[PDB]
């Protein structure tokens, strides 16, 4: 799940949200149904 | 002890030392039916004839102490902790709920000195209970144990949203493929609901109604011995 990031350095990351779109996705969806 | 009520000529002790545990936890009193759902559990283990209370006291103070103490770690293995032996109500050394009983707010200068480690999980407080049943081998039965344990998580009486929540938060996603993981994590809810949380609620509780001093601690996790 590669991002770039658009500082000085132009750096590399892996997650972006990680925590929150776990909570978006995962379990606020199931808890919807 | 904490909670209960007493003269202030006879009061029994003026501090109080607890390592690892409260009077808040889920699972410190026990309720009416619980209770006597474990007794005639015991009773149909024991093979006692069940009929009346009086009847099935009597058919139990009769058998030899290892034959009982092999049935109620039989019974515990399978069991969660809402399950075990604790104390009940009574209406006379005890009153009312401990949440409730602790708003009184009448105690005459008690200190306390309360805290955690960070290895006391609750399967860790059960490993003589391991390996009693693997010294039997009955099965391995360890997915029963994990089984009643989550189920345990949801509360008192076992509701599904409290279940979500607590199967979302933590990371015990039901993948038995691998028991490490969930293992631990698992672990880790019972500790954090069990163990820790309400030993800080009760510290907290405590510390509020100024009148006794209130330390806390907390020991991280030693490897070895
Ligand atoms: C049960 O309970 C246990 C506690 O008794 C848990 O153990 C602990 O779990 C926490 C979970 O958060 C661990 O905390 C992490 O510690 C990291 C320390 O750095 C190094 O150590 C790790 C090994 O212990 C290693 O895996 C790491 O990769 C790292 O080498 C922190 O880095 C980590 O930070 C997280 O949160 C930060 C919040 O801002 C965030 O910045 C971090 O960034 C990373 O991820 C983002 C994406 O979100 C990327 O953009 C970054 O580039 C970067 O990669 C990261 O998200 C976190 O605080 C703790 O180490 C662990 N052990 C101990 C001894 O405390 C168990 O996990 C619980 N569960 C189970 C199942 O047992």
């Amino acid at each position: 799940e590669n991002y770039k990031e658009f500082s000085e350095l132009l750096p590399n990351r892996q997650g972006l949200k990680k925590a929150d779109c776990s909570f978006w996705s995962k379990y606020i969806s199931s808890l919807k149904t | 002890h904490l909670l209960t009520a007493r003269a202030t000529n006879s009061q029994l002790f003026r501090r109080a030392v607890l390592m690892g545990g409260s009077a808040l936890s889920p699972a410190a009193v026990i309720s009416h039916e619980r209770a006597q759902q474990q007794a005639i559990a015991l009773a149909k283990e024991v093979s006692c004839p069940m009929s009346s209370s009086q009847e099935v006291v009597s058919c139990l103070r009769q058998k030899p102490a290892n034959v009982l103490n092999d049935a109620q770690t039989k019974l515990l293995a399978v069991s969660g902790p809402f399950h075990y032996w604790g104390p009940v109500i009574d209406g006379h050394f005890l009153r009312e709920p401990p949440a409730r009983a602790l708003k009184r707010s009448l105690w005459v200068e008690v200190d306390l000195l309360i805290g955690s480690s960070q290895d006391d999980g609750l399967i860790n407080r059960a490993k003589a209970v391991k390996q009693f049943e693997e010294s039997r081998g009955r099965t391995s039965s360890k997915t029963a144990f994990y089984q009643a344990l989550q189920n345990s998580l949801g509360g008192e009486d076992s509701d599904a949203r409290v279940e979500a929540a607590a199967t979302w938060y933590y990371s015990l996603e039901h993948s038995t493929d691998d028991y490490a993981s969930f293992s631990r994590a698992l672990e880790n809810a019972t500790r954090d609901y069990f163990i820790i949380c309400p030993i800080i609620d009760m510290a907290s509780a405590w510390a509020k109604r100024a009148r006794g001093n209130v330390f806390m601690y907390h020991a991280p996790e030693n490897y070895g011995h």
